[PDB]
RNA sequence: CGAUGUCGGCUCGUCGCAUCCUGGGGCUGAAGAAGGUCCCAAGGGUUGGGCUGUUCGCCCAUUAAAGCGGCACGCGAGCUGGGUUCAGAACGUCGUGAGACAGUUCGGUCUCUAUCCGCCACGGGCGCAGGAGGCUUGAGGGGGGCUCUUCCUAGUACGAGAGGACCGGAAGGGACGCACCUCUGGUUUCCCAGCUGUCCCUCCAGGGGCAUAAGCUGGGUAGCCAUGUGCGGAAGGGAUAACCGCUGAAAGCAUCUAAGCGGGAAGCCCGCCCCAAGAUGAGGCCUCCCACGGCAGCCGGUAAGGACCCGGGAAGACCACCCGGUGGAUGGGCCGGGGGUGUAAGCGCCGCGAGGCGUUGAGCCGACCGGUCCCAAUCGUCCGAGGUCU
RNA sequence: GAAUGCCGGCAUGAGUAACGAUAAAGAGGGUGAGAAUCCCUCUCGCCGUAAGCCCAAGGGUUCCUACGCAAUGGUCGUCAG
RNA sequence: CGUGAGGGAAAGGUGAAAAGAACCCCGGGAGGGGAGUGAAAUAGAGCCUGAAACCGUGGGCUUACAAGCAGUCACGGCCCC
């Protein structure tokens, strides 16, 4: 059973799904907008508001618990110094998941766009 | 929590060292001795010159676990072994000493030989 | 509804707030009201405080001693009616939260690894200093 | 009871 | 296992029996407020690019 | 007989005559009577309790009417108890004082496709010793050419909870009236949140 | 014989009753207790070990008891493969020999995919002559059904004594069953920390990958759990079995019986729990819509309602069920609390240094209990009565 | 009309088992009628006494470039032995 | 196919005449729809005739309380002549 369990598998060990959503969160901070799997997309939320609302902090500990997931210096730079700042007054929810009305052709996977909120 | 196979060390002065339990006294087919219960045991092993002798078949009362039991005001208690004290069908102590503490469970069980003579009633 | 608040609203009632506090690694007195037949009296049993399991009302703490020659470990409701009093005897310092490792070690060996707990044996020390 | 085989073990094809 | 295997030959009668279940449901469509040009329902639209109210998507 | 619907909030345990005592928290009254039936009119004899109120907007027109009939603001749960007839137009924990014996009947949680271990604490296969991809299987299911089938009822592996659970004669530890409140001693089917039935108990 | 796989074990049962126990009896060379023997009774129960491939049997420790049979000596498209039917080898024995032996010894390929019936679960369809949303009756099924010890009566009745009751009452158990997670005890694949080696970012510090599909180690919430907790076997009503009677002829007596009436089992019927109106014999109650336009039929749009779609769920393989969809707390963020880990980074001080101290129960922080419209359940679509006849 | 006959054609099982090592993927940008599968970039993972490199057997144009996708490729294909 | 000696297939038919379908339309192509040729094009090259198993579309009758080697005998209903 699964009651009351919650984080989805995504059929990837426990390494692979981290990098999974370390790589999306490099690649949504990077292009403010990535198309994905709908199921990949829902989950990839909350990893990046976490990511956002840290860098919303701006302190030392905040940029080096960032740099764990995004290892990026300069992706880190852009984060604190460009994103973080149009979140000031806004309380979470700073991404959102709309669904794209056409299936991929070679598996009929659903995709959905995730961007980072205005 | 003991059971056949189970060994238990001898908390008296018997000249037993170690019995293992062979059968728990209570009822057609209980699966575990507790604090109080009686079980059937081989001396698996004695020193010289006891009232016990290895290979003996002995009756004793289980005074020590490590599994912890529990009791009725919420509490615990769990030891450090397993041990018993060897007894006569009267339910006495054929010992005259018992060594270490022993489960309170015991006085509610009528073994008071046993409670008195231990140094410690937990 | 809040199911949760409910709940605490029963265990209120029962909750204590006398009671010192204690961390693993301290070494506690507890005084615990024990029935024989047919007079009830305080027995007391202290040891070192090896386990914290915090629940809120439901938290428990295993307090092991040496007794005799063996080792005996006690469970305790934190808010038990049963308790007349806790006596900080000592504080020890731990440097995890729960102490199962020292069951395998001699006294020696627990003595070296449960330094005295100097900073707030001193808080001790400052406080009881009362108006 | 213990009784003779009336089949052998299967051998592969 | 000892390879179990169909006894008879199934029958056009209950081969087709068993395919009762076996149509399609059509796609579930809505008119786009923007362009009324049909489309699933929750989806940004393909053809307009609209979405609750707003243009989110380059077509 | 006598009875209230009431949701299962949570379990803890009290002290009493130092004694620790295991309590399921049920959150039972307040019960409307929506309606009665008559041996009259509906051939037997119970009355139609309403438990937790609801938004109007969610209340279908033939919903709305049956209420309206009663004089009863919406409610989310209608639910009959058999041979019990308040004096009263609302039911509530009062009914019943510590001491009394209960029977609290639940959903029980849903176990889904449950092998015949879980489902049926069957014994399964051996681990070792030549044991073929059979542990948890259930062995052999009949006999041979007699009689040639399987039993019907035969124990099997399916879907197992979910289903109406009755555990009978709880003693109710103590109720709290002024926030509608029931403890029962020990354990009630279902999960937190789940609706369950407090009836008078049956055993005597 | 164009194959019906063969001992024993394991798993899973189910039936019989010539009954092992438990319940009810009659007789006894039945004082009491305990036996013997026969009758009634198949509801439940009928333990764990040593030896042997064993079935069987002997033995140990118990037990209320450690029942005997059928089901292809039940069950290898369920498992095992010790026994026993292949090819190797050896012993004893027989044969000049090749070889052989209800004589022995060591070894020796057990086949992923279930079409039909049957079984366990779950849906789709149509039906139940208006169409709908709820709440129910229970025909008929299924589940369950065990038992011991101690104390009181009472050291009383009975007995020289030893010993020791009936009836009635009270407590404590074993095994099993259902549910449950407060406690006890597990797990908890990334919730926290510690640690080695290497490569890397960015030199220090601080971090990241890999060492497993967690590198290792110490802990560990929710959930799912038993070793943990609650509760169940009944009570009770009725009809009976063997058996015991009341009244009573045939047959002036006698007779439980021929008229008639009692008493009497763990068994039977009901009672308890669960399923259940496809119960086509398709039941009942409450409430809602309603008399549509065109030629017991057809077509067209609606009503009450329903479905689609979406956010989800201790519900779940899909399906179903259940909650919610902005008139919203459904999930995700965010905040508060719980909880886990056990005092982060940075800086300051102390030491040559490994480190130590303070800041500091700090920092991090899945699921649990709540709050908050910050993000997303936008916008919508399609079905859906007009009520047959005595 | 049958020979577990012979040759061929087409069914059933069935939209079922399977799609050949659990070293692993994600995004962005090109191309094109068409892209999870081709090209480029960044991130991630695997091998490293190899899963890298050089010979000899054997194979025999499979080499390089342009233009192609009916079939071969266990899917796709604009790519390819 | 086999190291080899050796084994050893399958596979014929447009029309009298290519007159083998210019050109247009949908399509990336394949394929098709018109146009055109022909006595004939379901003779269009996957080409004479084109049986059967097998697959499908349309229509008539029939079927969701019924027990079977599937037929046969009777009667009735509906549809057709
Ligand atoms: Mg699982
Ligand atoms: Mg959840
Ligand atoms: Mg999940
Ligand atoms: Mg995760
Ligand atoms: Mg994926
Ligand atoms: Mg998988
Ligand atoms: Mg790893
Ligand atoms: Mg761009
Ligand atoms: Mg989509
Ligand atoms: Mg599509
Ligand atoms: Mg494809
Ligand atoms: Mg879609
Ligand atoms: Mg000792
Ligand atoms: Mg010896
Ligand atoms: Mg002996
Ligand atoms: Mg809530
Ligand atoms: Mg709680
Ligand atoms: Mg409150
Ligand atoms: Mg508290
Ligand atoms: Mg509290
Ligand atoms: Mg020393
Ligand atoms: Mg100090
Ligand atoms: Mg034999
Ligand atoms: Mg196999
Ligand atoms: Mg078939
Ligand atoms: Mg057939
Ligand atoms: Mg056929
Ligand atoms: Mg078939
Ligand atoms: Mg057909
Ligand atoms: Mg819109
Ligand atoms: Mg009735
Ligand atoms: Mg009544
Ligand atoms: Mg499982
Ligand atoms: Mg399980
Ligand atoms: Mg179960
Ligand atoms: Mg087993
Ligand atoms: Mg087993
Ligand atoms: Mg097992
Ligand atoms: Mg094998
Ligand atoms: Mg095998
Ligand atoms: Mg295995
Ligand atoms: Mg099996
Ligand atoms: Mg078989
Ligand atoms: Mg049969
Ligand atoms: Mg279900
Ligand atoms: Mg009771
Ligand atoms: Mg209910
Ligand atoms: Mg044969
Ligand atoms: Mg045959
Ligand atoms: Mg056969
Ligand atoms: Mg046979
Ligand atoms: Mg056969
Ligand atoms: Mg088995
Ligand atoms: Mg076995
Ligand atoms: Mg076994
Ligand atoms: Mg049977
Ligand atoms: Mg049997
Ligand atoms: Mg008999
Ligand atoms: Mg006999
Ligand atoms: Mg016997
Ligand atoms: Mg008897
Ligand atoms: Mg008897
Ligand atoms: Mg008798
Ligand atoms: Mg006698
Ligand atoms: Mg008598
Ligand atoms: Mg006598
Ligand atoms: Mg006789
Ligand atoms: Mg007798
Ligand atoms: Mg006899
Ligand atoms: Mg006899
Ligand atoms: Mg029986
Ligand atoms: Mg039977
Ligand atoms: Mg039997
Ligand atoms: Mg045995
Ligand atoms: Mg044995
Ligand atoms: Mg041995
Ligand atoms: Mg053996
Ligand atoms: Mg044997
Ligand atoms: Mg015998
Ligand atoms: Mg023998
Ligand atoms: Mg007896
Ligand atoms: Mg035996
Ligand atoms: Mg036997
Ligand atoms: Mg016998
Ligand atoms: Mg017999
Ligand atoms: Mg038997
Ligand atoms: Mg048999
Ligand atoms: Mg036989
Ligand atoms: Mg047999
Ligand atoms: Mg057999
Ligand atoms: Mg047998
Ligand atoms: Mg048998
Ligand atoms: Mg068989
Ligand atoms: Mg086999
Ligand atoms: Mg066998
Ligand atoms: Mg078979
Ligand atoms: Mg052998
Ligand atoms: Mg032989
Ligand atoms: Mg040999
Ligand atoms: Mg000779
Ligand atoms: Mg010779
Ligand atoms: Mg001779
Ligand atoms: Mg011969
Ligand atoms: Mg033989
Ligand atoms: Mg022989
Ligand atoms: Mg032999
Ligand atoms: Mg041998
Ligand atoms: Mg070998
Ligand atoms: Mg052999
Ligand atoms: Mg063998
Ligand atoms: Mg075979
Ligand atoms: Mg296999
Ligand atoms: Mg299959
Ligand atoms: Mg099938
Ligand atoms: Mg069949
Ligand atoms: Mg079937
Ligand atoms: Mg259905
Ligand atoms: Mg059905
Ligand atoms: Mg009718
Ligand atoms: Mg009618
Ligand atoms: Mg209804
Ligand atoms: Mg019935
Ligand atoms: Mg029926
Ligand atoms: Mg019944
Ligand atoms: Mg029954
Ligand atoms: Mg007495
Ligand atoms: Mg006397
Ligand atoms: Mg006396
Ligand atoms: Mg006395
Ligand atoms: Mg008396
Ligand atoms: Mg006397
Ligand atoms: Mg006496
Ligand atoms: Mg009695
Ligand atoms: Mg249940
Ligand atoms: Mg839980
Ligand atoms: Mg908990
Ligand atoms: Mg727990
Ligand atoms: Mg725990
Ligand atoms: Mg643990
Ligand atoms: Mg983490
Ligand atoms: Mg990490
Ligand atoms: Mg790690
Ligand atoms: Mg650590
Ligand atoms: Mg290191
Ligand atoms: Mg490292
Ligand atoms: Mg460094
Ligand atoms: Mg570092
Ligand atoms: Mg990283
Ligand atoms: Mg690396
Ligand atoms: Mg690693
Ligand atoms: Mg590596
Ligand atoms: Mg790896
Ligand atoms: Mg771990
Ligand atoms: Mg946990
Ligand atoms: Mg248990
Ligand atoms: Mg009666
Ligand atoms: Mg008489
Ligand atoms: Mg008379
Ligand atoms: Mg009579
Ligand atoms: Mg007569
Ligand atoms: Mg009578
Ligand atoms: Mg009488
Ligand atoms: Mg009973
Ligand atoms: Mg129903
Ligand atoms: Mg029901
Ligand atoms: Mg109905
Ligand atoms: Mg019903
Ligand atoms: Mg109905
Ligand atoms: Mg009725
Ligand atoms: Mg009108
Ligand atoms: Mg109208
Ligand atoms: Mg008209
Ligand atoms: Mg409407
Ligand atoms: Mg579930
Ligand atoms: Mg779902
Ligand atoms: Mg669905
Ligand atoms: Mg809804
Ligand atoms: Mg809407
Ligand atoms: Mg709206
Ligand atoms: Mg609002
Ligand atoms: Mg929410
Ligand atoms: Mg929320
Ligand atoms: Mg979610
Ligand atoms: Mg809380
Ligand atoms: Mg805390
Ligand atoms: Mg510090
Ligand atoms: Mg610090
Ligand atoms: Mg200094
Ligand atoms: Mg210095
Ligand atoms: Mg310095
Ligand atoms: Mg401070
Ligand atoms: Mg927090
Ligand atoms: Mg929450
Ligand atoms: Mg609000
Ligand atoms: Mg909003
Ligand atoms: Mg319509
Ligand atoms: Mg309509
Ligand atoms: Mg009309
Ligand atoms: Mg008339
Ligand atoms: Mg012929
Ligand atoms: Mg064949
Ligand atoms: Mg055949
Ligand atoms: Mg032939
Ligand atoms: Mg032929
Ligand atoms: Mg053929
Ligand atoms: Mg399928
Ligand atoms: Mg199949
Ligand atoms: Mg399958
Ligand atoms: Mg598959
Ligand atoms: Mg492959
Ligand atoms: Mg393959
Ligand atoms: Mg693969
Ligand atoms: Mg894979
Ligand atoms: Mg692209
Ligand atoms: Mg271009
Ligand atoms: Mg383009
Ligand atoms: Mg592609
Ligand atoms: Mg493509
Ligand atoms: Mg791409
Ligand atoms: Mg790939
Ligand atoms: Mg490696
Ligand atoms: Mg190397
Ligand atoms: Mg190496
Ligand atoms: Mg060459
Ligand atoms: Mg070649
Ligand atoms: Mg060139
Ligand atoms: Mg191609
Ligand atoms: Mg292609
Ligand atoms: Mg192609
Ligand atoms: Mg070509
Ligand atoms: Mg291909
Ligand atoms: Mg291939
Ligand atoms: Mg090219
Ligand atoms: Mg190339
Ligand atoms: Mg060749
Ligand atoms: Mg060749
Ligand atoms: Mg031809
Ligand atoms: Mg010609
Ligand atoms: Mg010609
Ligand atoms: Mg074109
Ligand atoms: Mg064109
Ligand atoms: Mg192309
Ligand atoms: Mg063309
Ligand atoms: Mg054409
Ligand atoms: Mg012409
Ligand atoms: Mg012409
Ligand atoms: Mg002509
Ligand atoms: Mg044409
Ligand atoms: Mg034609
Ligand atoms: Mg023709
Ligand atoms: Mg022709
Ligand atoms: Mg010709
Ligand atoms: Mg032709
Ligand atoms: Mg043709
Ligand atoms: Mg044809
Ligand atoms: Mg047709
Ligand atoms: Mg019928
Ligand atoms: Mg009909
Ligand atoms: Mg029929
Ligand atoms: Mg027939
Ligand atoms: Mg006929
Ligand atoms: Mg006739
Ligand atoms: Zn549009």
């Amino acid at each position: 059973m699964r009651h009351l369990k919650s984080g989805r598998k995504l059929n990837r060990h426990s390494s692979h799904r981290l990098a999974l959503y370390r790589n999306q969160a490099k690649s949504l901070l990077t292009h403010g907008r990535i198309t994905t799997t709908v199921p990949k997309a829902k989950e990839l939320r909350g990893f990046v508001d976490h990511l956002i609302h840290l860098a919303k902090r701006g302190d030392l500990h905040a940029r080096r618990l960032v740099l764990r997931d995004l290892q990026d210096v300069k992706l880190v730079r852009k984060l604190f110094d460009e994103i973080a700042p149009r979140y000031r007054d806004r309380q979470g929810g700073y991404t959102r998941v709309l669904k794209l009305a056409e299936r991929r052709r070679g598996d009929g996977a659903p995709l959905a766009l995730v961007e980072l909120v205005e | 929590m003991i059971q056949p196979q189970t060994y238990l060390e001898v908390a008296d002065n018997t000249g037993a060292r170690k019995i293992m339990c062979i059968r728990v006294l209570k009822g057609s087919n209980a699966k575990y001795a507790t604090v109080g219960d009686v079980i059937v045991a081989s001396v698996k092993e004695a020193i010289p010159r006891g009232a016990v002798k290895e290979g003996d078949v002995v009756k004793a009362v289980v005074v020590r676990t490590k599994k912890e039991i529990k009791r009725p005001d919420g509490s615990a208690i769990r030891f450090d072994d397993n041990a018993a004290v060897i007894i006569n069908n009267q339910l006495e102590p054929r010992g005259t000493r018992v060594f270490g503490p022993v489960a309170r469970e015991l006085r509610e069980k009528g073994f008071m030989k046993i409670v008195s003579l231990a140094p410690e009633v937990l | 509804m809040n199911r949760g608040a409910l709940i605490k609203l029963v265990e209120s009632r029962y909750v204590r707030t006398d009671l010192p506090e204690f961390r693993p690694g301290d070494t506690v007195r507890v005084s615990y009201k024990v029935k024989e037949g047919n007079r009830t009296r305080i027995q007391d049993f202290e040891g070192i405080v090896i386990r914290i399991r915090r629940n809120g009302f439901n938290t428990t703490f295993t307090v092991r001693k040496v007794s005799y020659g063996v080792g005996v470990e006690r469970i305790f409701p934190l808010h038990s009616p049963l308790i007349q009093k806790i006596d900080i005897v000592q504080r020890g310092r731990a440097r995890r939260a729960k102490l199962y490792f020292i069951r395998n070690l001699s006294d020696r060996e627990i003595r070296r690894k449960l330094r005295a707990d100097r900073k707030r044996i001193d808080q001790d020390r400052a406080a009881e200093r009362a108006a | 009871v213990d009784k003779p085989p009336y089949l052998p073990r299967p051998r592969p094809p | 296992a000892k390879h179990p295997v169909p006894k008879k030959k199934t029958s056009k009668a209950r081969r087709d029996a068993r395919r009762s279940h076996h149509a399609l449901t059509p796609p579930t469509l809505v008119p786009c407020p923007e362009c009324k040009a049909m489309k699933p329902p929750h989806t940004v639209c393909p053809e307009c690019g609209y979405y609750a109210g707003r243009k989110v998507l380059e077509v | 007989m006598k009875g209230i619907l009431g949701v299962k909030v949570g379990m803890t345990r009290i002290f009493r005559d130092d004694r620790a005592v295991p309590v399921t928290v049920i959150l039972a009254g307040p019960c409307p009577v929506v309606q009665r039936r008559t041996p009259e009119k509906d051939g037997y004899t119970a009355v139609q309790l309403g438990f937790l109120p609801q938004n109007p907007k969610r209340v279908n027109r033939p919903l709305k009417g049956h209420f309206a009939k009663a004089g009863v603001e919406p409610v989310r749960i209608l639910r009959e108890i058999r041979d019990f007839n308040p004096e009263g137009d609302t039911v509530t924990v009062e009914i019943f004082k510590p001491g009394e014996r209960v029977d609290v009947t639940g959903t029980s949680k849903g176990r889904g496709f449950a092998g015949v271990m879980k489902r049926w604490n069957f014994a399964g296969g051996p681990d070792s010793h030549g044991a073929h991809k059979i542990h948890r299987h259930p062995g052999s299911i009949g006999n041979r050419k007699t009689p040639g089938r399987v039993y019907k009822g035969k124990k099997m592996a399916g879907h197992y909870g979910a289903e109406r659970v009755t555990v009978m004669n709880l003693e109710v530890v103590d109720v709290i009236p002024e926030e509608n409140l029931l403890l029962v001693k020990g354990a009630v089917p279902g999960p937190n949140g789940g609706l369950v039935i407090v009836r008078e108990t049956k055993k005597a």
